[PDB]
């Protein structure tokens, strides 16, 4: 599977994303931007199945969107993770199930703090300071539960996932081809172009 | 999965007047991928000539050991091995792999040293003689080439003719083959001479 | 394949189709599925030719040895009981399927083996995909004490009928003649019903045809 | 398990001459080893001067030409009598064959006709629609042993200008119809010859301005 | 199969070569694998020949019911999801196919999107579908310039199906062209491998270990 | 097929039907059930044609051995050679064997070898797919001390009872007489047994 | 999908000068068990057609009755319906084959192989086949399942190729359709000595035989053949 | 299972055994297979208990209504309501049914409706896996117009043959006799029937 | 599978193989010569199944050793190959064959010319001017289609093979994590430590 990374910081959520899109034999692609803005403050990251990835990505987004006119207002973060989570937990038991897991990364602007969520396709969510899908987690996690702290800067944060990666480069059999770091506070979302040597 | 269909290559043998042909492609494969375009499936002993379609591990063995074999028989024998013979020795030497058999097909041709007589024999994978007056197939376009034979043959052609013959049998049959072509090599054969001549075909 | 054995006044006579098959393609059009053991014990071979012949050629070199050890003439439930000891010990693998006939000091016989190792007799047999077009003619036309022409008549059309009924069968007609006082007679491609027509066209190319690369002589002379 | 799938054998060669077409077919019905028929047309003249033939599992054969002469019928009623083109025709057949794309009709298909130029026109189908024209197709049983034939004899494909060192191709000269009918008969002759599911009868379509004439020729019953 | 497509400063450059096997049998050296959506948009084809004939046929289809009801121009964008959303209702269904959509729109410039049965989706510079594509690929990578002249490029393209054609028992035949500038698509000829390669040979030096 | 074996007054009677199948064909519709494997020790073959055949070959051999060093074998020593080879080959072999004999001091004897090797001596016995029709009507009409006569009635109504229903059985119907008297060959044919 | 249970074997066929014969044994097999032995699988509509079934019996009694209701229907509205307006062969065939091809698309299949014989309205001789594929074909003879490999190759040594007809008389035809009746009692596990056999003549008519049987066999050869090799009593 | 209808003189009777297995257990010993559709149209059940339950109930249904709207069914109806039922629904069902019914027009009559859901209308019939070994005795022993003291007999020696040699049939005989004298209900215990 | 390549240039042989050992989700190793000196002027390398691929390597070594102490010679590197050929097509039809793949490059000081040779598990024998084993030949032989010259330098060699590595990182899926390279020369056998960035 995919590279899909998330932390939780003191003022923001961080999400990195492999950019690598393997298709048998070949890496077709070394630039896929594996994320979908659902709201101004609402990040989502996704991994698994071929096609169904973006189909729900877009179609999750599509709904957001679709709340946002409709209300003049802006979900919160737990909010829109529970509509996913739903989501998820219907595909599950349904004729063919979307086989796509998440990371939603967002910034309540009401409590002022920011929020990561991992749901997996069978609809399993979690709140977590950090987390991940796939293999992932099994490099990352001992940093993570190691340098983690509540009120780490965004540039710790950066700093700690930079060192994740570089596990993830060191142990993998698979080149993922780097990753997209993209930061969600209370301004909204921004990409770290600037992470191919931090 | 089919030992057969792993390497790819044809090999066919005709008869004419007073003489016998047998050409092959020189195509080597690993499914797919084209590996080698150099790969020769006609051996001779003596004037004995023997072309081997399959796969290509058993294309050598098989060939060492009749190098073997025919070196033997000429130190005791003291006189090289003649086609009827040797077609023989082949026959036997399948069979006894009966069941664990060599994923070859063979295909025998020459001039009887004493008779003068063009001789050309086919065998399957265990060792049965096809002993045919006319043409002899084998390898992953043996279908393609049973049908170019059928059509192109007719008997008693002169060496010159047979070339020409055995030749547009062999190229079109390995156009239709995805496994055969990437080169090939005709021998006309005559009592007293051997010509060998490289083709020039597609190399796709 | 079709083959057939069928006994007559003095003697018996085994016939053949012509055709040899490797899946739906004809690799031999006149190969010869009779057999010599001895010289006055033939067999008709149907199933995997690789066994048919090697199985054959095997008994009947011992057949050959035993008639030297014993100073006596082979008979034909020796070449039968040796074929089918071989044959049951290796279960089927060998896929031979035989009808055996010949004469000898006590007679003339006419016998069937299975791979498996089961042996039959009978004054009429069949085997091979055409063995039931074959049977149905002499299920039909069999009769007893017939003559030899007779006997060579009926067998003949049990082989035709499997040629023109049966895909697994086709070519020619062999068949091979054993009589109680005489030799045995191979009549190899006793019929031939299937000739080529001649074709609309020759394919004959002109010299030059062909592009050549290279050229060279081989050595054959050491 | 039921097996709604089967296989009658057979084989169709479609020729495209410069201002005429040919479309042929043994006339050979088989299952396994048995002849279901020595005579069962293959290949039909389904009006507006096109010739079908759908070759594989006859009775898949069967429904498609026939739910195609009914669209060749609806095509009239619905578009005031006009002539439906042989491009018409293949991108009609298209969605037919893709209409069962999920349980498909098992056949080669190959029609036959000429084009709005008056030129010579042939069109091979897959089992699920994809088709393209093409000069020359042979369909069935013996496909493989026949196109390498008319590669060489038809394209002049690997034949070079006697002298030219393989420099200079030969001239792509094209044939009539009476050359074409004979590199067919040869077609079918040889395929007769190595191919146990060819035979018994050989009926020929020719498609010309005047409309569809019909030649029949005997093969091997073997 | 091989089929690539590439976007340059002329726009984009479609090769593909036509060969057809079943198994080991050469069914056809003369296949179309290009589908001409219609005069600005061309579509390639690897995998199942008739799903791809099919589904980009049908494609042409909608894309000019767009412009009869938009007055305007489709984009490639929307081409190729119309494409994918249609293969996606039928994902695991069996559809067979590898494709590129290929355009060149005022409002997006040259455009290529890799559009499979999975469902996949995506734009890029520089694809290759079929059981050839490591071979085009590693001469495509390797000569590939945005800067390429349209003469230059043509013979890339060109040149990267003849490696495959050479390497791959499944591809070969002959090559197809095609130009995709702002204005349409130009058709560039149809290549046979067979005098292709020695040609190549001679005059570029490469292909040394083959006997010409 | 359908054989049976049946002791009586003098001796025992075997009785089969001749036909053999490979699959809905025919193969053999004059085949030759009845097996000897002594003078007066016969077999009556079921299940493989092959298998039996091997079985009672080299029974037949070792009775030959037998009686060269030891005389005339007991139908009860018969019987324990064919088991013998049915017990210790069970896994490899198919075969439904009756066994058959007549002894001056024991008069007629039957014991019958099902597949797995086990030995069942019987006033008389029935086996074969086609025995599986004739149960309820031969344990009605089975009376032990039987005539010759009776005996070569009770055998043919029974077996073309089988006949009627096994499509596996049918031909003709072979019966091998053991007494003191000799050996006699008994058949009948359609004609006459399908009409009882 | 299904599997067949009781089942009736071969049905023979073949056509003569003029007209057509056929016939089939009066069994109903349940496996290897001879189980029924009244069955007719001869089935005539009207007395121009006769339609031969094998296969299951369960789904031949369906066709039976699918078949009385073709000849009710017709009836209905048809002042002609004993005229130039029954049915002929053609039709009751293109309908069966119609029906069979429909049942293997859904992948429930009627597990049969039927043969249409009958004389059409214009005298010619009509003999075609159609099974549980949908598949059809028409021969100068045609044969199912057994008799396919056992009867067809007798039945062609008279009628070979469609010239042969008008040489056949009902005579040769009828002998050699019984003939074949007799061998197909030899080597068929799952055949019947009883059989019915019928004749559709397009002077004649319909004439529809019952309760025969397979007679002159021989057998006495049977005394002769002792072992299976070597014994020699 | 051991189940047959016998046509004779004055009607017909029903017979069957009451064992009903669920592997080598017996299940019930003293089941009743005889099931009444109608007042003198009743059924002998082999296969699924379940299923030929399910199918009697819903005939009986069929027949009652039919009753009440045309009047009393032939006996050939309820065997075709049987049919529709077995035939149509083959995939799903285990069930092998011998409907037997008296008529004053058509006196008795029986219809064997096996597996596939086929029809045969038989002087008399026999079903279940005990019927295998009975099919010689029952073909030898009847005959047509017997007396009911001689049918009763016929099927009493029959099936206590068939429970004799099938482990799958045993417990008590249990017969229905149908006549224009009405419906009578008889009962066989072991201690009889097993010494004939 | 592991990177086996091999290219004959006009005066000797090199060899490239992947440095990395993966065992399962895993890379233990990212320095692993896949190698053996058969003898001073001939090297094999090889690629297969975890641990017949050194054993075979190694017993081969071992034989090979015997053979020039016993003759006080050095087998020609055509003489080794059909040795190690026959090795393996024995092996084939054996109870559990060697599931490995070789290169034997080898400098042929009686011809004085560099000779390659390529050998599939089954025992199937090629000479090559270049060759490879599993999917490398997939993405590099277009490659050395091109620009393979019989008289090129051993530079020359090295910048192809670089060339041929560059596509592999691009376009594999999997971190073989880089080469080892070695030349086969009159001289002998030397690894070049400077690859990682030549
Ligand atoms: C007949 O048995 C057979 C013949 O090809 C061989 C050839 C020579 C001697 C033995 C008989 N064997 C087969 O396997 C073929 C049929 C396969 O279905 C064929 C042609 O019947
Ligand atoms: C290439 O993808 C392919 C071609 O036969 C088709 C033909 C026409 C248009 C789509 C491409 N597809 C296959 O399935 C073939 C290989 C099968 O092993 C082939 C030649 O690669
Ligand atoms: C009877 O058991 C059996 C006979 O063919 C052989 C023939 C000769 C001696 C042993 C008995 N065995 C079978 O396997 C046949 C049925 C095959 O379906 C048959 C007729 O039952
Ligand atoms: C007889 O067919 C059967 C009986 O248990 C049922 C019981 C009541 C009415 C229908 C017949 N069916 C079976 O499946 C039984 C055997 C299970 O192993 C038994 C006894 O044969």
């Amino acid at each position: 599977m995919d590279i899909i990374l998330g932390i939780r910081v003191q003022d923001s959520v961080i999400l990195a994303s492999s950019k690598a899109v393997t298709r048998g034999i070949s890496v077709l692609k070394d630039s896929d931007d594996k994320t979908r803005q659902l709201s101004p403050h609402t990040l989502m990251s996704f991994a698994g199945e071929a096609g169904d990835t973006v189909q729900f990505a877009e179609y999750i987004q599509a709904n957001i969107q679709l709340y946002s006119i409709r209300e003049d207002y802006e979900l919160s973060p737990q909010a829109v993770s529970s509509f996913v989570r739903q989501e998820l937990a219907k595909s599950i038991r349904s004729r063919r199930p979307y086989q796509v897991n998440v990371l939603i990364g967002g910034y309540d602007k009401k409590k002022n703090k920011p929020e990561l969520y991992q749901i997996d396709y069978l609809g399993t969510k979690v709140e977590l300071p950090y987390g991940a899908h796939g293999y992932s987690g099994f490099y990352t996690f001992s940093l993570l539960d190691h340098h983690y702290r509540p009120d780490m800067t965004t540039e710790e944060g950066l700093d700690l996932l930079k060192l994740c990666v570089q596990e993830l480069e060191k142990r993998m059999p698979m080149d993922f081809k780097g990753v997209i770091v993209k930061i969600v506070d209370k301004d909204g979302i921004r990409q770290v172009d600037d992470f191919q040597a931090q | 999965s089919d030992p057969s269909s792993i390497n790819g290559g044809i090999v066919v043998a005709m008869t004419g007047k007073d003489c016998v042909a047998i050409a092959c492609d020189l195509r080597l494969g690993s499914q797919s991928l084209g590996v080698s375009n150099k790969f020769e499936k006609i051996f001779h002993y003596g004037h004995v000539f023997l072309g081997i379609t399959g796969l290509a591990t058993d294309v050598t063995t098989l060939n060492e050991m009749f190098r073997y074999k025919t070196n033997l028989y000429k130190l005791k024998e003291e006189r090289a091995i003649e086609p009827e013979t040797f077609t023989q020795l082949v026959s036997s030497s399948l069979y006894e792999r009966r069941f664990g058999p060599y994923f070859v097909g063979p295909v025998v041709a020459g001039i009887n040293s004493k008779s003068g007589k063009p001789f050309i024999a086919g065998f399957d994978l265990i060792g049965c003689i096809d002993e045919a007056k006319d043409f002899i197939v084998s390898g992953t376009a043996s279908d393609q080439l049973f049908g170019m034979c059928e059509s192109l043959y007719e008997p008693n052609l002169e060496p010159e003719d047979l070339f020409e013959t055995i030749s547009q049998a062999l190229l079109n049959a390995a156009d239709r083959d995805a496994l055969s072509g990437w080169g090939a090599v005709v021998y006309i054969i005559k009592k007293d001479e051997v010509v060998k001549r490289y083709l020039k075909m597609r190399q796709d | 394949t079709t083959i057939v054995g069928v006994k007559f006044n003095n003697g018996v006579v085994i016939a053949a189709d012509t055709r040899s098959t490797q899946g739906p393609i004809v690799a031999d059009k006149n190969c010869a599925k009779l057999h010599r053991i001895s010289p006055k014990i033939w067999c008709a071979g149907a199933g995997t030719a690789a066994d048919t012949e090697a199985v054959t050629q095997l008994i009947g070199s011992n057949i050959e040895l035993h008639s030297l050890y014993t100073s006596r003439e082979p008979r034909v439930v020796s070449a039968l009981q040796m074929l089918k000891q071989h044959l049951f010990k290796y279960q089927g693998h060998i896929g031979a399927y035989l009808i055996v006939a010949g004469v000898d000091p006590t007679g003339s016989h006419l016998f069937s083996i299975h791979a498996h190792g089961s042996t039959d007799v009978g004054y009429y047999l069949s085997l091979g995909s055409g063995s039931l077009a074959a049977m149905a003619v002499l299920e039909s036309h069999w009769k007893q004490d017939l003559t030899k022409e007779e006997a060579i008549k009926l067998a003949s059309d049990a082989i035709q009928a499997g040629i023109w009924n049966d895909l697994g069968s086709g070519s020619n007609v062999d068949v091979c003649v054993m009589e109680i006082g005489k030799d045995a007679e191979y009549l190899r491609n006793y019929l031939t019903p299937n000739v080529r027509e001649e074709k609309q066209k020759s394919y004959k190319f002109p010299r030059g045809t062909t592009a050549v690369l290279k050229e060279s002589i081989v050595n054959i002379c050491d | 398990q039921f097996n709604p799938y089967g296989d009658n054998g057979g084989t169709i060669l479609g020729i495209a001459g410069e201002d005429f077409a040919v479309l042929a077919g043994d006339t050979r019905n088989i299952t396994d080893y048995s002849i279901n028929s020595r005579y069962e047309p293959k290949v039909f003249d389904c009006g507006d001067n096109i010739v079908m033939s759908a070759n594989g599992f006859a009775a898949d054969g069967d429904a498609l030409v026939k739910r195609f002469k009914n669209s060749v019928k609806w095509y009239h009623f619905d578009h005031n009598d006009k002539k439906l083109s042989i491009n018409s025709a293949a991108r009609n057949i298209q969605h037919l064959l893709y209409g069962k794309r999920f349980f498909p009709y098992y056949v080669h298909t190959i029609i036959a006709g000429l084009d709005e130029d008056g030129k010579g026109a042939v069109y091979s189908f897959d089992p699920v629609g994809s088709y393209e024209r093409e000069q020359c197709r042979a369909g069935g049983a013996a496909a493989s042993l026949i196109m390498p034939f008319l590669d060489n004899q038809v394209n002049f494909k690997n034949q070079y200008e006697p002298g030219t060192n393989g420099k200079v191709k030969k001239p792509l000269k094209y044939l009539s119809v009476e050359e074409v009918i004979k590199l067919v008969r040869d077609s079918f002759t040889s395929a007769t010859e190595r191919h146990i599911q060819v035979g018994d009868g050989l009926e020929i379509l020719i498609v010309t301005k005047d409309g569809v004439r019909k030649e029949f020729y005997e093969l091997k019953r073997d | 199969t091989t089929t690539l497509a590439f976007r340059f400063q002329g726009g984009i450059i479609v090769a593909v070569d036509s060969r057809a096997t079943a198994g080991n049998w050469v069914a056809s050296q003369t296949v179309k694998k290009v589908i001409e959506i219609n005069p600005f948009l061309l579509g390639t084809m690897a995998g199942g020949a008739a799903d791809c004939q099919f589904w980009e046929t049908w494609l042409g289809s909608q894309c000019r019911l767009h412009e009869l009801r938009e007055k305007e121009r489709i984009s490639v964008a929307a081409a190729s999801k119309i494409l994918s959303n249609l293969v996606y209702q039928y994902k695991g269904a069996g559809l067979s196919m590898g494709t590129m959509i290929c355009g060149y729109t005022r409002k997006e410039g040259p455009t290529i999107y890799y559009v499979d049965s999975d469902g996949t989706r995506l734009k890029g510079d520089i694809f290759c579908v079929g059981s050839g594509q490591t071979f085009a690929y590693g001469v495509l990578d390797s000569n590939y310039k945005w800067d390429l002249s349209v003469e230059d490029a043509l013979y890339l393209g060109k040149r990267s199906i003849l490696a495959a054609a050479h390497r791959d028992a499944y591809s070969g035949g002959s090559v197809n062209l095609y130009h995709v500038t702002e204005d349409g698509w130009i058709y560039h000829g149809n290549h046979d491998v067979g005098e292709l390669f020695w040609k190549v040979k001679e005059e570029e030096g490469s292909f040394n270990n083959v006997i010409g | 097929t359908s054989i049976m074996a049946v002791t009586f007054k003098d001796g025992v009677i075997l009785g089969a039907d001749s036909r053999t199948t490979t699959g809905a064909y025919i193969a053999n519709r004059v085949t030759d059930k009845l097996t000897r494997v002594h003078d007066k020790i016969w077999c009556c073959r079921s299940g493989s044609a092959a298998d039996t055949q091997a079985i009672a070959d080299i029974v037949q051999y070792h009775l030959e051995l037998y009686t060269s060093q030891y005389g005339t074998p007991s139908t009860e020593t018969a019987a324990s050679v064919f088991k013998e080879l049915c017990y210790e080959n069970k896994d490899n072999l198919t075969a439904g064997i009756i066994v058959a004999g007549y002894d001056d001091k024991n008069k007629g004897e039957v014991y019958t070898i099902p597949l797995g090797g086990s030995v069942h001596k019987l006033p008389y016995a029935i086996a074969g797919s086609g025995s599986t029709f004739i149960y309820g009507y031969c344990d009605k009409n089975f009376r032990e001390n039987m005539s010759k006569e009776e005996t070569v009635d009770f055998i043919k109504h029974s077996l073309s009872q089988a006949i009627k229903w096994d499509g596996s059985s049918g031909g003709v119907i072979r019966m091998v007489v053991l007494t003191a008297a000799g050996v006699e060959r008994l058949i009948f044919y359609p004609d006459e047994y399908e009409q009882l | 999908t299904q599997q067949p249970i009781v089942t009736g074997t071969s049905v023979i066929s073949m056509k003569y000068d003029n007209g057509v014969i056929i016939a089939a044994d009066n069994l109903g097999s349940y496996g290897s068990l001879l189980r029924f032995n009244g069955v007719e699988r001869l089935i005539p509509v009207g007395d121009n057609t006769v339609v031969g079934i094998s296969g299951d019996i369960s789904d031949m009694q369906h066709i039976e009755r699918l078949l009385k209701d073709l000849v009710t229907e017709n009836a209905y509205d048809n002042p002609l319906a004993d005229a130039e307006e029954a049915l002929e062969p053609s039709y009751i065939f293109e309908y069966l084959a119609t029906v069979m091809y429909q049942r293997r698309s859904k992948m429930n299949p009627l597990w049969n192989a039927i043969i249409v014989a009958g004389v059409q309205s214009n005298g010619d001789q009509f003999l075609r086949y159609v099974n549980l594929l949908g598949v059809t074909y028409s021969s100068p003879t045609l044969a199912t399942g057994f008799g396919a490999h056992m009867a067809n190759p007798l039945l062609r040594k008279v009628v070979d190729r469609e010239s042969d007809i008008p040489k056949t008389t009902v005579q040769v035809a009828e002998e050699a359709i019984v003939n074949a009746m007799r061998v197909l009692y030899y080597r068929d596990a799952r055949s019947s000595r009883n059989f019915s056999l019928a004749i559709i003549d397009k002077n004649t008519g319909l004439t529809f035989k019952k309760n025969l049987q397979v007679e002159n066999m021989k057998w006495d050869f049977a005394k002769d053949i002792k072992g299976y090799g070597t014994q020699k009593i």
